[PDB]
């Protein structure tokens, strides 16, 4: 006997063999000896089973010698073996139906854990053999779970099941709600306006969104300053968050976390938490800001750099005609006895100047 | 005219023959009745002096489901329906050949729908009893046992030359006009407990049935006055495809009470539960008989619902419906017919047999008996009539 | 593989040897009859009530002719009180049950049959006045006019009395209709018994009166022309008769053809399909007649609106 596979809802073809070519009487019985279809002259008799409004047969092929068995809306409980009956013979066949789906429909954020749900029939030993466009042919038991699911792991994954040298393909609906950044670092100087931008990708749904941006100021342990904002449709509206930073937020989904002037106490790390629902879950993203303060105290000058600074960087203060008058690896470097010129401060990282600030000395 | 000679004495060795027999019916050759036209062009008059030679001590194994004689009658009635009711649209399938290389895929989707358009005259229709007679050199045997068991050997074998009155009536779920049982309602089936072969039940008492349509479709009231223009007289008001039958409940209950007694002896004291059929074609779910091109499709759900128990002892309204587009029992395909005719049509019929299927299973627990109505295979319709006979060829030494 | 037999549609028609697709012709007529019948009912009601006001109080019904003119307007009112029902019957259906249908059907024919009966009495009264002037004076008492009219109403009731034998209404076709279901056992007798009664009493009998009476009256015109007012008086009664014939005799001819579609007349179904559009028009023309008799009185009649004839010209 042979074996075929079902795809949980489609049609299946189960044919018999007959070499008489006389349109002789056929039957269709399961292992429990229950009639489903049968020949009556040239007529079709839907037998007394649980597949009354589902079983079908192609009458045009009856004068050939092939008698199919078309069953629509394949369920899991319909997995059984069927025997044919032509010219006093028993052509035994076999039938297996199974299914596979997820539980989270559209709320699959970037970095959210993946869950599967395999619906295999009892009395069978399946084997999950998936295929990913990133080359992940993950094999295992019946239930498979992956911790990683991002924007680059979306798409209809081809998960097939090998059992008795037979396999059929399937697809997986993945809607990925992700950001387009892990950590932004914005390099500004004292006085310059600071702009933050963290995008998303056009998802439309009902009441879903509310979140907030946490902040950790440099050397200021006075925490609990944030900004809380709500999300409902094309539109951005702050609920209410109040405090020292005059953070103005735009009205559209390209979020503009605007900061008026880069004061030196407004520097440090930060975390952007976004939370949607219908399937709850929380996104996270790192926010950083570096502030440079170049201001002469007296006829001698002094400059300093605030923010999440690296232990590998450089700092230089030069009068832009000659080379560097001082070069150190710190955050507060000073120059005594300067000269006339447009003094430049250089913040860099292994090759490339990040920040630049101009200042003049009158003598 | 025809003429054959007897055999005064012969008991030689018997050999199963598959020769071609000639019909012999009492026709009229003047009326416009189709069965009188068909019998005139191909049938001969009946034998006025039949001879049945009784064999004292002779037995034979009359197998009946392997009878090749019923395969000839089935090919002789299909030749009558192509001369009786010419369809307006005869849609039949026609495929050719599509295979790959059982080992290679068997997807055969190449099939052509040939349609034939013919004229549709509404003609008369009434069956006539025919007699199949043996040709030169052969003989037809006949048992006389009152039970005969189906495919079982009897002992009272007698030889004849022509069969008894056989009507070509085509029906499902209830065997119409034909011969009755001798003394007791007997059941016949090729193999019991295998729930695939139909069980032929032959009755010993004729249950009558009257199937007619009331002539109230056309209006006879005249609105003589302000109207008399739109709603004018002879305008159809009722459904012209609706009829009704009646079954004598006080007489039909007796015959059905004898069927369940035969089943109890055969199947060892079970609970006989009749049911309606399990679905399928409308020629199988419902009753189907013919009366002058009126193809009555009678709902028999109020005829087989009743469940049975031991200690057993007026006008059942049987709702029928005339359907134009009918399936052809001869070959795959359909045949659209003409609209019905003007007048009262009465089918004062008989009920001589009963076709029943069986629903046995091992998923269901130890005791149940479901007997849904079956039939539809017209070869099984005339196996209930040609069970007594058998065509055998006896070689002559001369 | 692709079989084209899937159609649940069916046709309510029997099988014959000539397929005849007969059009209902109700909707096209239902967009033309309710405003027309309403217009007839408007003009007819105010028309005849004026002819009742004028004769009762302005003329004084001092003679047997004025009595018949009154009763002719009353006969037209019996016709008129059924007109809004039929206006609201082509438009939709019969909403009035049946108990009132044995009265309304009768009132239709009481309006119809008495309508021609008093016109004949008008003709005979004017015929007697011109030829048998000695005999007419003895028998033209207003008292004798009343008792003649009372008999005339009774006969008009009896002339509709076979129609009241059965008026039962049941839902046949689209909506309930009140079609008289006379007995089936003698069906051929009653059906032919109704065509003649309208045609004899409504067409044959007044034609026989018109031939006889107006041949005796025209004899006076051959003798002398001395009295214009005698000649002008005949013009009123003559006009009423012929306008009745202009509006009702096309229906009477068609009504004979409606029953006699057998060997007597025409057998083609297309001959009966033009006839389906002929019966309703001539019945509608007959329906309009009930408002015409006051219009005739304002044109021909030189006693009612004679000053309007001079004022118009
Ligand atoms: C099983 O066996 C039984 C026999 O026991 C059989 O019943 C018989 O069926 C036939 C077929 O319908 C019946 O034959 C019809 O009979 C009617 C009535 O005949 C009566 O005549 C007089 C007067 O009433 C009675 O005294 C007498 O006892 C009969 O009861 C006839 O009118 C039929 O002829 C008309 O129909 C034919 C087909 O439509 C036409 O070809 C024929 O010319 C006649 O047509 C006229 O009427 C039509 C009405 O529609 C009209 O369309 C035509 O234009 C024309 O005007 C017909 O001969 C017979 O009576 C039944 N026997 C009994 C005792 O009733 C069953 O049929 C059979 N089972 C099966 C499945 O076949
Ligand atoms: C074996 O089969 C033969 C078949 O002929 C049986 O013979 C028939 O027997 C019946 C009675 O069982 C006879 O019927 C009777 O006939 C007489 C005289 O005709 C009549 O007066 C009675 O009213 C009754 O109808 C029948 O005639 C007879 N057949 C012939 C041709 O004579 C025989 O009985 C069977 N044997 C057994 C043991 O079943
Ligand atoms: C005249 O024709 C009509 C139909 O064309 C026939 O009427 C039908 O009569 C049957 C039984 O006499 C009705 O069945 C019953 O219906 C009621 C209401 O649905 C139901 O409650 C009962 O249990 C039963 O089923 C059938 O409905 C009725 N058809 C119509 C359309 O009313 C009538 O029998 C004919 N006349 C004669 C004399 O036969
Ligand atoms: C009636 O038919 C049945 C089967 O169709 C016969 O039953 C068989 O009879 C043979 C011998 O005659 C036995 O060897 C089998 O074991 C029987 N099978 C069953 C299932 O019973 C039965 O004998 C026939 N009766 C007569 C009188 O011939
Ligand atoms: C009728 O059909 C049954 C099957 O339903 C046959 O019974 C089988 O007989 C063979 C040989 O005797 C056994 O090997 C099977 O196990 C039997 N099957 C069952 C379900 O019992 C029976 O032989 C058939 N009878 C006839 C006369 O054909
Ligand atoms: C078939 O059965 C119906 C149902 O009883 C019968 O119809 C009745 O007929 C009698 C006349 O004997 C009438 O008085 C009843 O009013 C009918 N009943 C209904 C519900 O309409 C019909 O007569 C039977 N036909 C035959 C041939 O017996
Ligand atoms: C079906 O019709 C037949 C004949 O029209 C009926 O048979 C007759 O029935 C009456 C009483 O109903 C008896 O007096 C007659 O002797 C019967 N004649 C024959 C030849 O049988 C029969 O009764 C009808 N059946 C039903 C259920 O109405
Ligand atoms: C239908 O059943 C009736 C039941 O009475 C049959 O009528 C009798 O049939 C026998 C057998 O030929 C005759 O001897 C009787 O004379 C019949 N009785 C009457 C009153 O006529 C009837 O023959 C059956 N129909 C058919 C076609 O066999
Ligand atoms: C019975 C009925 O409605 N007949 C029609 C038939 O005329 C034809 O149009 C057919 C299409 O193949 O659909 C059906
Ligand atoms: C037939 O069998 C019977 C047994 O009763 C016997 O008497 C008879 O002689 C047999 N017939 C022949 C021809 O031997
Ligand atoms: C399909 O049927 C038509 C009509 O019978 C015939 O002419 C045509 O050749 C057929 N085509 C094929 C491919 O069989
Ligand atoms: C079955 O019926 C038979 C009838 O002869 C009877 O003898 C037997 O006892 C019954 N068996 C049961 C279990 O009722
Ligand atoms: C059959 O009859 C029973 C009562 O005996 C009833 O409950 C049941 O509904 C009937 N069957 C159908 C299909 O209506
Ligand atoms: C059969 O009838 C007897 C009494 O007549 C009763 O005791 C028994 O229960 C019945 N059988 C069934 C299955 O009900
Ligand atoms: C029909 O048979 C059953 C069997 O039990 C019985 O109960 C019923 O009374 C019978 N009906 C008639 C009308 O004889
Ligand atoms: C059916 O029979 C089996 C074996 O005899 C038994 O085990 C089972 O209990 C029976 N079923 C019922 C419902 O008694």
């Amino acid at each position: 006997k042979k074996v075929v596979l079902g795809k949980k809802g489609d049609t299946v073809e189960l044919t018999c063999t007959a070499s008489q070519k006389k349109s002789i009487q056929f039957h269709w019985k399961n292992s429990n000896q229950i009639k489903i279809l049968g020949n009556q002259g040239s007529f079709l008799t839907k037998g007394p089973s649980k597949l009354n409004d589902r079983a079908d047969s192609r009458r045009s092929l009856w004068d050939q010698g092939n008698f199919p068995l078309i069953i629509k809306n394949l369920k899991i409980e319909d997995s059984d073996t069927y025997i044919c009956e032509v010219e006093d013979q028993k052509e035994e066949v076999q039938l297996l139906v199974f299914g596979l789906t997820a539980n989270s429909d559209t709320h699959l954020l970037q970095g959210q854990s993946l869950t599967l749900t395999l619906e295999s029939p009892p009395g069978s030993s399946p084997s999950v053999q998936c295929r990913s466009p990133r080359g992940k042919n993950i094999q295992g038991g019946k239930t498979l779970s992956v911790s990683q699911l991002e924007l680059q792991d979306s798409g209809t994954w081809t998960c097939t099941v090998l059992q008795n040298q037979k396999k059929v393909e399937f697809k997986i609906d993945i809607v990925v709600l992700a950001f387009q950044k892990a950590s932004s670092i914005v390099y500004k100087k004292e006085g310059e306006q600071v702009e933050f931008s963290f995008p998303l990708a056009f998802t439309v749904e009902k009441l879903t969104g509310s979140g907030e941006l946490w902040w950790q100021a440099e050397r200021a342990s006075s925490s609990k300053s944030w900004i809380t904002f709500d999300l409902k449709n094309k539109e951005v509206s702050v609920k209410r968050v109040t405090q020292d930073p005059k953070l103005q937020m735009g009205k559209k989904l390209p979020l503009h976390l605007t900061l008026p002037q880069a004061l030196p106490q407004y520097a440090g790390s930060g975390n952007l938490t976004l939370a949607l629902e219908a399937k709850t879950g929380k996104l996270h993203q790192e926010v950083n800001l570096v502030v440079m303060r170049a201001t002469q105290l007296q006829k001698n000058l002094t400059c300093e750099v605030w923010g999440p600074t690296s232990p590998k960087l450089m700092l230089s203060l030069k009068l832009e005609n000659k080379e560097a008058k001082v070069s150190k690896r710190e955050k507060a470097v000073w120059v005594l006895n300067p000269e006339a010129g447009m003094w430049q401060c250089l913040l860099s990282d292994s090759g490339q100047v990040l920040l630049e600030s101009n200042i003049k000395v009158l003598p | 005219d025809n003429l054959w000679v007897t055999v005064y004495y012969g008991v030689p060795v018997w050999k199963e023959a598959t020769t071609t027999l000639f019909c012999a019916s009492d026709a009229k050759a003047y009326k416009a009745e189709v069965h009188n036209v068909w019998a005139t062009h191909a049938c001969v008059p009946t034998d006025p002096n039949p001879q049945e030679i009784v064999l004292e001590n002779v037995t034979e194994n009359f197998n009946m489901w392997k009878n090749n004689m019923v395969e000839q009658m089935h090919e002789d009635i299909i030749s009558l329906w192509d001369q009786s009711l010419k369809p307006c649209v005869k849609l039949t399938p026609l495929c050719v050949t599509l295979n790959c290389i059982d080992n290679t895929s068997y997807r055969l989707t190449s099939c052509n729908t040939s349609v034939i358009t013919q004229a549709c005259p509404k003609v008369t229709f009434e069956p006539i009893p025919i007699h199949y007679c043996t040709p030169a050199g052969y003989a037809i045997l006949k048992c006389n046992g009152k039970k005969f068991n189906g495919t079982g050997p009897c002992t009272n074998v007698s030889t004849v030359q022509c069969t008894h009155g056989i009507k070509p009536v085509v029906s499902t779920q209830l065997l119409l006009n034909g011969s009755l049982a001798e003394e007791d309602i007997v059941i016949r089936s090729e193999n019991l407990t295998n729930n695939a072969k139909t069980i032929i039940v032959q009755l010993k008492d004729p249950v009558d049935i009257n199937c007619t349509r009331p002539n109230n479709n056309t209006r006879k009231s005249i609105h003589i006055g302000p109207g008399r223009a739109f709603y004018a007289t002879g305008d159809i008001i009722g459904d012209i495809r609706q009829a009704h039958c009646n079954l004598s409940r006080a007489q039909w209950n007796d015959t059905l009470s004898k069927i369940v007694t035969k089943l109890r002896e055969q199947f060892e004291n079970k609970t006989i539960k009749f049911q309606p059929p399990s679905g399928g074609d409308p020629e199988i779910v419902f009753h189907s008989f013919n009366c002058g091109g009126e193809f009555f499709y009678c709902n028999t759900t109020q005829l087989f619902n009743s469940t049975w128990t031991n200690n057993t002892e007026d006008t059942i309204t049987l709702p029928c419906r005339i359907k134009q587009i009918v399936n052809m029992w001869q070959e795959v395909g359909k045949a659209m017919y003409a609209p019905p005719i003007k007048g009262k049509i009465k089918c004062s019929s008989n009920i001589t047999g009963l076709l029943l299927t069986r629903d046995g299973g091992n998923n269901e627990m130890n005791t149940t008996e479901i007997f849904r109505p079956g039939g539809g295979d017209m070869r099984d319709n005339w196996r209930s009539e040609l069970y007594k006979y058998k065509v055998v060829r006896i070689e002559p030494l001369g | 593989m692709d079989y084209q037999v899937s159609s649940p549609i069916y046709d309510i028609n029997y099988y014959t040897s000539e397929p005849c697709q007969k059009i209902n012709v109700k909707q096209i007529a239902a967009r033309l009859l309710p405003p027309l019948y309403s217009l007839v009912f408007i003009f007819g009601f105010v028309g005849n009530m004026l002819v009742i006001l004028i004769l009762i109080n302005c003329k004084r019904l001092k003679s047997m002719t004025d009595i018949y003119l009154l009763n002719l307007a009353i006969s037209d009112l019996f016709f008129l009180l059924t007109v809004p029902f039929w206006a609201h019957y082509a438009a939709a259906q019969w909403d009035f049950g049946n108990t009132m249908c044995q009265l309304l059907t009768g009132l239709y024919f009481i309006g119809f049959f008495s309508g021609i009966f008093f016109i004949i009495l008008l003709t005979i009264d004017r015929y007697l006045a011109v030829v048998h002037a000695v005999f007419a004076l003895k028998a033209r008492t207003v008292t004798f006019g009343v008792v003649t009219s009372v008999i005339t109403w009774v006969v008009a009731v009896f002339a509709s009395l076979p129609g009241i034998i059965f008026t039962r209404s049941q839902k046949e076709g689209l909506h309930y209709t009140c079609s008289s279901h006379f007995p089936y056992s003698q069906y051929q007798f009653w059906k032919n018994f109704q065509t003649l009664k309208i045609v004899i009493l409504g067409l044959v009998l007044p034609l026989l009166v018109m031939v006889i009476c107006y041949s005796g009256i025209l004899k006076t015109l051959l003798r002398c022309r001395n009295e214009k007012k005698r000649h002008r008086a005949v013009r009123l009664i003559f006009t009423i008769m012929i306008v009745y014939f202009l509006f009702w005799a096309p229906y009477n001819i068609v009504l004979l053809l409606n029953t006699f579609q057998e060997f007597f007349g025409l057998n083609n179904c297309s001959s009966s399909n033009r006839l389906d559009q002929a019966m309703q028009v001539t019945e509608t023309l007959g329906m309009t007649h009930c408002c015409i008799n006051p219009i005739i009185y304002a044109f021909v009649g030189e006693k009612f609106r004679n000053y309007l004839l001079v004022f118009f010209q």
